[PDB]
């Protein structure tokens, strides 16, 4: 019952520090907000032909509106997913209305902060990259284990995500249409993701008027053309 | 190392050793057997004399968990009485539940469930006992289980807990056990405890026998004292 | 409860201080400038802002500046996460006043009723303390405009002129000497606020990004809490380097 | 250090209770005598400056009305067990309707010396054992008694006891001077002797306390007249 | 401390959870499962290394309910604690949402168990893993494995145990080359897989094998009479 | 890798004569070796109270030849190889230790540290031993540099008394190194004999 | 950095010969060379337990001769092709071993101290070796300089003596030298094969990454 | 080194050292010694004083009519298990009316020292104890330890130099069954002599005793009448 | 009882040589040393071991003849020599002893043995001293012998001959300060064995 994370002789965390290595590692995710529409394009690589990909999908909607990836541990993002899932619908229970993202991604990020105190617990190992709409605005946002929230146009998460930062620095900027939003999307995946992409290698989801969706095998291979 | 100081923690090979140390203090116990056949269970538990200073009948190693339901108990005597008493509480709440005598395969689950429990928690310690527990029924028929300190049950036709175990279950092995009569079967029994016990470290110890089957009309029952020593007399018949 | 992973943070030291207090004003020793200003015609609190991105959105409010209640406002430096709760726990004590007493809470009231949560913490429970330190302002029927400030060790004062997180020693000596107790005006204040803004940070080229200033004073009868639009600063930067060069 | 309140020694004894005894020879000294004519308890008041007023220093209470105490070792501890000694007291005569015996307030006292723990107990749990050392003088239907006790809550029926930094000193003067029929008086001039032999201070009127309890006058505290004329018998 | 509890490393791992892998190994023991088309079939070798020890009560083949198949890979000690429990989930799914639990949602409420001993350092991890198969009316047979950390995923076939990529790399012969999946043909790969990788060629009182059919939905454990047929034809061809 | 059968069926022969060796140091060697050693304290070549035997009074040219104190050298032959003896006695319990020794891990380490403390005690033992037979060398390099610098300086005449304390000194301690050699077997044969069942079974048996 | 696909060539074509190097010493050598000083040790040459006529006794006076220890020369052709062949072996025993340690790591890294402390002690067996190289070479330049001052000096004829003590401790040494480097080749080989699983295996390689 | 801090860290050879240092505290206490014939049965306990001036503590603790019991172990241990004894013995009266079994008592004693064990952070209790009592099925000696363990006994002797006593109690063991009270009395006391030093060895004023039979119940003596038990008795 | 082949005869050997070693050794922890305490205090009490002035002795130097060693201090490093030559053997045959009583010792720590290495710990010390000291017995003659040498070599250098008369009072004095030492050997090896002989071992079967 006494707290896990103490402040080290410089003042920082020693616990969160080794959490936000822990992200940094991850699996490489990258996502860009541009004009009505967010993409966002993630990996979930199989080791084997044996594993089946429509049992196991790392993109998942926390809403109609909102949708949210993840780079990093496996099972304690299952726990972000119920926790944030539950607050979504305790949200509805007392509001009656689709719930905004940065009032989602607040209080999901004060549970990261909870662990941070309370003993006997590790802090979270997974940086969350939230998407929402609300309002005829999209919202991309990045929240990483230490509890701070923080608001993106386009950024990296993941293996080697300071270059896929450095490369949306370039190349993107604004007036771009949802299609060019996925064919971007594409382009800064392609230099983080090493070897042949399939259809079943990346994972992509949007968000938009009509709110999240996940993008079947089918269409994403017609984005593999290097068309759109 | 500090890998084998709290049960929580793994060693670096995927192992918990304090499971094990708990192992090694029953190795320290006198020894126990026990044999099934279809006429019933017979058990037989070597109970060291301490001194003379001791009543007969005094630190009874034969231990009645249920009216069917026999046990032998091999380590820390201190564990052993707790554990006595909790697979009691199991077996009344069983009937106090489903009415009837538990079996004897459901019995050794829960009760090895309750021990496997304490080999989690680092705020507690894994027992430090080692048991057999023997039953017969008219629908089941004679069956014999040893629940070991990680709470691992396992079936025998026979076997052998505290010092001596394996070279009293290769003994059991050079002869059918199975068409023989607890009457015939008492007799082996004695016969082993006379094999195990030598004079080198310990002096002197009481045969405790108690037998389960037709012979007791399916209750456990302890073997009176005439059927001991007539017992004794036909392993008395050979030592060698 | 293993012994050996108690760092037992209630230790006192030979000189009779707290390890993990002194390690908390270390790391709020790290975040960026933040100052305030009470004045006669108002309260004036403005801040940097370290985090700078081309791709950077802060398309919501301020960075460190938060308001607690419709008279009170506040600002932070210290770690962004334990900040989160102390902004909800103040909105959450300040709002518990409004309950039983139903009126707004004096500056004075609201600020030792966390400082006694910071202390709480330090003298049992087993967890690390906070590493937020905390500037106040806002309007109360009684003492008027105020402007506090609070430490991690829960001890807190008045202040007319004060500064936390980086360059505090320098904004400090300059609120020594330019700063007019009971003279200067809200609008006076503006301009010096910039100033010291402008030499205490090495960084070159303020902007209106860069820096955020808010403002809260009261005008016929009704608080009135206000952040300058980007223009605003904008404008105040045009007045500002005719005043420094010129 | 590495270890608990409750972790035994290699040799089986409690490190907090073996240092707790050890704290005593820090406290001050207090001499209690039994005698035929009642039970004498005496103490310094160990004034170091003349700032101090010697009315706030009690190191004598009185339990009940023929029972009276003394105190030494840790201060802090001692005024909650001197608190909690009244209540269980007069809880007897709550209940019972008489006076409790000085055996059995040593009795309800003892218990709550050991109770110390960490785990498995309430809030009102103590965390460290009693610095204190206590003698209950008094008279009841067997007479004066004089009974002592440690902080490991050993209450044992004394002659003579004397408690304190001096106790080591002290206890073997006892044995000397306390002699068969030995009176009240003549025990309170013994009494002196012995407390300004070991005291570094020099005896004076006010510098020390003296009070007795005796089988037909309830426990007294001897006033500065009354003291005046006591230490004038040297 | 990150060796001891489970807590962060340097690199952000978790020792702890890496040590319940390899408690897995120390089992001594290698099961397979194929997914087939109509049906789902287990095989584990049954070790029995006393003669005296009763065959009947010693079975790595476990009921978790009528259509779900279970075998246990790990520590006996944890195997058998952990299918209790997932027995009293089970019927906790059936007592709450009404209809017999899927193996998908019975290997998320497993691994989610797991979640609780990892984030927590009062409680320590399993460990096993656990190997579930099963038939859901609408996606067909369902096969999925469950390891100590909480991973799970659809698997066309699992391997455990000892033998793992040499077990998995004869299942990668099987599926890139497109074979016909029957209830004989997975049970034809089955037993070549654990034969050829351990070098024994084992008997029908060695191993024990469950299957589950579309046409016998209810799990069962094949009799050495039938395994004898199912040995014998299988070296026929 | 690939193990070489033939390679270990050449080692497993080797440690059952390791074994066998021990088997017969222990029973045989060890004791016997004590009543050996204690019968020569016994004997008055080593044990004598008067020293006046070994006196050294240098006369100090033409000189000549001048040799060894033969009494003391004589008793050294004897002593030299008994600590020849004992050096190979010991290397064989350390080598039969080495085998006996499991692998390196961390963990259940707790136990085998009396083992640990065997060859602990050989290796101060092997110190000792080594030290024995260089002061005998050194005996012979300190009295000769006596002799030699008083052959060069006759007017001092402390090199006198320099040869006859080192003749003392030496006869001294060749009885004092037998007190060491008898009793480190009587220690090592009363450490062994009692830990004989966790030195040779470690974990016991498989 | 930058590098030549011929620089990589090097390190592969290393990397398979120091495996084979290895992997002989263990197979060949180690086995093999235990029951050859074995049966050196038991050798007649090896095996005398007389030591006084072992001894080289010169004449201490157109002077004679003044030669060495014939056996302790000679017997040193069993002695030093196997003190440097030894060492040279164990080089590319801890050459391999430390090849194989993977990227460090600042944890799991008990398959690397495993290999560290094989490292430790088959340093100490080279420790070892080299002493028994000092050795051998030692006796040639202590012993020139004790008969010469043997030579020197004709008043004290006990330098002689001392000068068989070099005797003995030379041949003291050639049966120790036999026997430890013995139980080199039967340590290294228990210790090597043994903890060969977690040498060659040092790491699991299940990153997640 | 490291495993001797807590009960339920085991030691790479299964034992816990804290019980064991449990064990030993028994040891430091008074040396008392008991026996039972087929009649009557008599507890000897040995009373020390903490000083010259003190009086000599009491080491007898009278539980039921038919019961009775000798501490020796740490003194408060003893009291707040005695009041654990008591409780359950007056709520054997509370309940059942008729005295517990001393067997029954003593097997609550051992489950009272079974709890702290398993546990971490709870101490076990330190103290032995020695009981007698008397049912229908005659006299019983009971002892107890600190590791919960509990045995069936004819005789004992607790403390330090019990052995002299045991030896004692092993010669004459035979004559133990058909002596009477009064005989009773002169082998206990003689009995306890060999637990004692050379100098002091029986005065009545450090040396009580106690007595239950067949219809006399459980008594307990101190000095009137343990002077004539001590007169006629050669040491 | 051991599984190896052990002679029972050569067995019975080491039981009466290790029965001698505990019976000598008794004799000499509890009597030799105690009464050789007195018989040292009476040898410092002897006008040799008893002097504060050193003045009576001069370096008889002709600085050319021989010169010998100081004749007093010789008589008094031959009473030394039987004190030295026991005292060592007392460390040896205690520190065999001291291994012999340890009994089997399977796993733990057990104080008493703890304290009997702590015993030989401090016999080190002395050991340490005895080796010292019976080395400076030659040392006195070798020093003294260099120093008369570097008289002779320098005649007309009087701090040679100032250096020997100083060697001759510190001869003496590291004598008379070994009798303390060697007094102290007896009093703390017998304050050792008198204070607690007791734990060694956990008896009474």
């Amino acid at each position: 019952s006494f707290s896990l994370t103490t402040f080290s002789p410089s003042g920082k965390l020693v616990q969160i520090e080794y959490a936000l290595a822990a992200v940094a590692g991850g699996a490489p995710s990258v996502g860009i907000k541009a004009a009505n529409g967010v993409v966002l394009a993630t990996e979930k690589k199989q080791k084997s032909i044996l594993y089946d990909e429509r049992s196991v999908h790392k993109v998942e909607p926390i809403t109609k509106h909102i949708g949210l990836v993840y780079s990093g541990m496996g099972p304690d993002y299952r726990v972000l997913v119920h926790r944030a899932r539950k607050l979504a619908q305790q949200y509805y229970l007392v509001y009656q209305e689709p719930i905004p993202t940065a009032q989602l991604v607040q209080r999901v990020a004060s549970v990261m902060q909870e662990y941070t105190q309370s003993g006997g617990v590790r802090p979270f190992g997974v940086s969350l990259l939230i998407c929402g709409w609300n309002e005829g605005r999209p919202y991309l946002f990045q929240s990483d284990p230490s509890g701070a929230y923080f608001a993106w146009k386009a950024t990296a998460m993941g293996k080697n995500y300071v270059n896929g930062k450095t490369f949306l620095e370039k190349r993107y900027n604004e007036d771009l249409e949802l299609e060019d939003a996925i064919h971007t999307a594409i382009l800064t995946l392609k230099e983080s993701f090493e070897g042949q992409m399939t259809e079943d290698n990346i994972e992509v989801g949007i968000c938009n008027e009509a709110g999240f969706r996940r993008l079947t095998p089918t269409e994403v291979k017609d984005y593999l053309a290097a068309i759109a | 190392t500090g890998y084998d100081l709290s049960a929580s923690t793994f060693s670096p090979d995927g192992r918990v050793f304090q499971v094990e140390y708990a192992m090694k203090a029953v190795e320290n116990s006198s020894t126990a057997i026990g044999i099934r056949c279809k006429d019933g269970v017979v058990f037989g538990v070597e109970k060291l004399v301490l001194s003379k200073l001791y009543e007969e009948g005094s630190n009874k190693r034969l231990f009645n968990v249920d009216r069917h339901v026999g046990m032998a108990v091999a380590g820390l005597l201190a564990d052993a009485r707790s554990l006595a008493d909790i697979a009691r509480e199991e077996a009344s709440n069983f009937r106090s539940n489903f009415g009837y005598n538990i079996p004897l395969k459901h019995l050794a689950d829960r009760v090895a469930m309750y021990v496997h429990a304490y080999t989690l928690y680092s705020a507690v310690r894994p027992f430090g006992c080692s048991f057999m527990l023997g039953s017969y029924s008219v629908n089941d028929g004679a069956q014999l289980y040893m629940i070991d300190p990680s709470g691992v049950s396992y079936g025998y036709w026979g076997c052998a807990i505290g010092k001596a175990r394996q070279a009293a279950k290769t003994e059991i092995e050079k002869l059918q056990m199975k068409e023989m009569t607890c009457r015939d079967v008492v007799k082996e029994v004695a016969k082993i405890i006379y094999i195990v016990h030598d004079e080198v470290k310990d002096k002197a110890f009481e045969l405790e026998l108690s037998w389960v089957g037709e012979i007791t009309n399916g209750r456990h029952e302890i073997v009176p004292k005439d059927v001991r020593e007539e017992a004794e007399k036909y392993a008395k018949e050979s030592l060698k | 409860m293993s012994r050996r992973y108690d760092s037992r943070t209630t230790i006192f030291s030979p000189e009779g201080r707290l390890y993990q207090v002194e390690y908390a004003m270390e790391a709020i020793g790290h975040a960026g400038t933040c100052l305030g200003i009470l004045a006669n015609d108002g309260v004036l609190l403005a801040a940097e802002r370290r985090n700078i991105h081309k791709l950077l959105d802060e398309v919501f409010f301020s960075e460190k500046i938060y308001k607690l209640n419709e008279d009170m406002a506040c600002s932070v430096a210290g770690i962004t996460s334990d900040a989160n709760v102390l902004t909800n726990e103040l909105r959450l004590i300040a709002q518990r006043y409004l309950l039983q007493y139903q009126e707004p809470i004096p500056c004075e009231q609201l600020v030792t009723a966390l400082c006694d949560i910071k202390q709480a913490y330090t003298q049992f429970g087993g967890k690390r303390p906070f590493g937020v330190s905390l500037l106040y302002i806002g309007w109360d029927k009684h003492y008027g405009f105020q402007l506090y400030q609070s430490d991690p060790s829960g001890n807190y004062g008045g202040w007319k002129a004060t500064c936390i997180g980086n360059n505090s020693a320098a904004a400090v000596s300059m609120l020594k000497q330019d700063y007019k107790e009971g003279e200067m005006t809200l609008k006076s204040a503006l301009a010096l606020a910039i100033k010291v803004l402008n030499k205490t940070m090495d960084v070159s080229k303020l902007s209106a990004e860069k820096v955020e200033i808010a403002t809260l004073t009261r005008e016929n009868g009704k608080t009135v809490i206000r952040v300058l639009k980007q223009k605003e600063v904008e404008q105040l930067i045009k007045k500002h380097e005719e005043e420094e060069a010129k | 250090y590495d270890r608990g309140v409750n972790t035994f020694s290699p040799e089986g004894r409690l490190f907090q209770v073996e240092y707790a005894i050890e704290a005593i020879k820090l406290g001050s000294t207090a001499i209690g005598i039994q005698t035929s004519e009642g039970v004498c308890l005496a103490v310094e008041k160990r004034i170091t400056s003349p700032l101090m007023e010697p009315s706030s220093i009690e190191k004598i209470v009185e339990i009940d009305a023929h029972i009276g105490c003394a105190m030494s070792g840790l201060i802090a501890d001692a005024k909650t067990l001197i608190d909690k000694a009244r209540v269980e007291t007069q809880n007897h005569w709550f209940t019972y309707n008489e006076t409790m015996t000085v055996e059995s307030v040593t009795q309800a006292v003892s218990n709550l010396a050991l109770q110390f723990g960490e785990e498995d107990a309430d809030p009102g749990a103590m965390s460290r054992p009693f610095g204190v050392a206590l003698l209950f003088g008094g008279v009841d239907e067997k007479g004066p008694q004089l009974f002592h006790m440690d902080p490991s809550g050993t209450f044992v029926q004394c002659d003579a006891r004397a408690i304190g930094s001096a106790s080591e000193g002290a206890q073997s003067s006892l044995q000397e001077v306390y002699h068969k029929s030995m009176t009240l008086k003549e025990a309170i001039k013994s009494s002196l002797i012995i407390l300004k032999q070991v005291m570094e201070e020099k005896l004076n009127a006010t510098n020390i306390e003296l009070a007795t309890v005796q089988p037909g006058q309830n426990f007294h505290m001897f006033t500065k007249e009354e003291l005046e004329e006591v230490i004038k018998d040297i | 401390f990150d060796r001891h509890i489970t807590i962060f490393s340097p690199e952000g791992r978790l020792y702890q959870v890496e040590y319940a892998f390899k408690a897995i190994n120390q089992g001594g023991l290698t099961s397979v499962a194929v997914r087939g088309k109509d049906c789902a079939v287990i095989v584990t070798q049954k070790k029995v290394p006393d003669k005296l020890l009763d065959s009947s009560t010693v079975t790595h083949l476990f009921k978790i309910t009528e259509n779900i198949g279970c075998v246990m890979t790990g520590m006996t000690a944890d195997s058998r604690s952990q299918v209790q429990r997932a027995r009293y989930e089970a019927a906790n799914w059936k007592y709450k949402y009404g209809y017999e639990i899927p193996v998908d949602m019975l290997c998320k409420r497993i691994a989610d168990i797991s979640q609780v001993y990892t984030q927590n350092a009062e409680m320590r991890p399993l460990g096993c893993c656990m190997i579930l198969i099963g038939i859901d009316e609408e996606q067909g047979p369902q096969v999925y494995k469950c390891d100590p950390a909480g991973y799970y995923c659809g698997f066309k076939a699992t391997a455990a145990g000892v033998k793992q990529t040499e077990s998995t790399s004869f299942l990668e012969k099987k599926v890139k080359k497109k074979f016909d999946w029957t209830f004989e043909q997975t049970v034809e790969t089955a037993i070549t897989c654990l034969s050829t990788v351990l070098s024994i060629d084992f008997k029908p009182s060695e191993i024990e094998v469950g299957v589950v059919t579309v046409e016998n939905p209810k799990f069962r454990i094949l009799t050495e009479a039938e395994i004898d047929a199912h040995l014998v034809a299988l070296a026929e061809r | 890798l690939r193990v070489q059968p033939e390679a270990q069926a050449k080692v497993d022969v080797f440690r059952e004569d390791l074994c066998t060796k021990t088997e017969n140091l222990l029973g045989s060697y060890f004791p016997k070796k004590i009543s050996e050693l204690d019968a020569f304290l016994k004997e008055p070549a080593l044990n004598e109270a008067n020293l006046s035997n070994l006196k050294a009074p240098l006369d100090i040219p033409p000189c000549g030849p001048v040799n060894c104190n033969e009494k003391i050298v004589v008793l050294l032959q004897r002593l030299k190889p008994e600590i020849k003896d004992v050096i190979e006695q010991l290397n064989l319990v350390t080598t039969w230790l080495q085998l006996q020794i499991p692998r390196i891990e961390d963990g259940n380490n707790f136990g085998v540290a009396v083992q640990e403390k065997v060859f602990e005690l050989m290796t101060s033992l092997h110190t000792k031993l080594e030290g024995f037979h260089t002061q005998i060398s050194k005996y012979f390099s300190e009295r000769g540099d006596a002799v030699t610098k008083a052959a060069k300086q006759p007017h001092v005449g402390d090199y006198r008394q320099l040869v006859h304390e080192l003749d003392e000194a030496e006869y001294r301690d060749i009885r004092l190194m037998v007190m060491e050699i008898r009793n480190a077997y009587a220690v090592l044969y009363d450490i062994i004999l009692k830990n004989f069942e966790k030195l040779k079974k470690p974990r016991g048996e498989t | 950095v930058r590098l030549s696909g011929e620089a990589r060539k090097q390190v592969e074509v290393f990397r398979q010969n120091l495996f084979q190097e290895a992997e002989e010493f263990l197979y060949r050598f180690l086995p093999q060379k235990i029951i050859y000083l074995n049966q050196l040790l038991q050798e007649d040459s090896l095996n005398v337990a007389d030591l006084t006529s072992l001894r080289a006794p010169l004449d201490i006076p157109k002077c004679g001769f003044l030669p060495g220890n014939e056996k302790v020369l000679s017997l040193l052709a069993l002695v030093k092709p196997e003190v440097w062949t030894l060492k040279e072996k164990c080089i590319l025993v801890i050459t391999w071993i430390q090849h194989l340690i993977p990227k460090i790591e600042d944890g799991n890294d008990f398959g690397v101290a495993i290999q560290e402390k094989v490292l430790e002690r088959v340093n100490a067996v080279k420790t070892k070796v080299e002493a028994f190289q000092t050795t051998i070479s030692k006796y040639f330049s202590e012993r020139g300089d004790a008969v010469a001052k043997a030579s020197k000096e004709t008043h004290v004829m006990d330098y002689r003596a001392l000068v068989h003590e070099r005797d003995e401790a030379a041949y003291g040494e050639l049966r120790a030298m036999v026997l430890d480097l013995r139980a080199f080749y039967a340590e290294l080989y228990h210790i090597i094969s043994s903890n060969l699983e977690k040498i060659v295996n040092p790491k699991g390689e299940e990153k997640p990454s | 080194n490291q495993y001797d801090n807590d009960v339920t860290v085991w030691s790479p050879q299964g034992r816990i050292h804290q019980i064991e240092y449990a064990m030993e505290a028994v040891k430091q206490g008074s040396a008392t010694v008991g026996l039972k014939s087929k009649t009557h049965a008599v507890l000897v306990a040995l009373k020390r004083a903490q000083s010259e001036l003190a009086a000599h503590q009491k080491k007898i603790l009278h539980v039921d009519n038919h019961i009775g019991i000798s501490i020796a172990g740490l003194t408060a241990d003893a009291r707040l298990l005695c009041n654990f004894m008591r409780q359950e013995c007056l709520d054997s009266r509370f309940v059942f009316d008729r005295p517990l079994p001393v067997s029954r008592l003593v097997s609550l004693i051992g489950s009272k020292t079974q709890i702290p064990t398993q546990r971490y952070g709870r101490r076990p209790y330190g103290v032995g104890l020695l009981i007698a009592g008397y049912d229908d099925m005659g006299p019983h000696i009971f002892q107890t330890c600190p590791s919960a363990n509990y045995f069936d006994c004819r005789a004992m002797s607790i403390g330090a130099r019990s052995q002299s006593a045991r030896t004692y109690l092993e010669r004459h063991m035979s004559e133990f069954m058909e002596c009477n009270l009064n005989e009773l009395v002169k082998h206990g006391l003689r009995a306890l002599r060999e637990t004692l030093p050379a100098e002091q060895d029986l005065t009545t004023k450090n040396v009580s005793i106690g007595i239950v039979g067949k219809d006399l119940e459980f008594t307990i003596y101190d000095d009137d009448d343990v002077s004539p038990f001590l007169e006629g008795l050669e040491e």
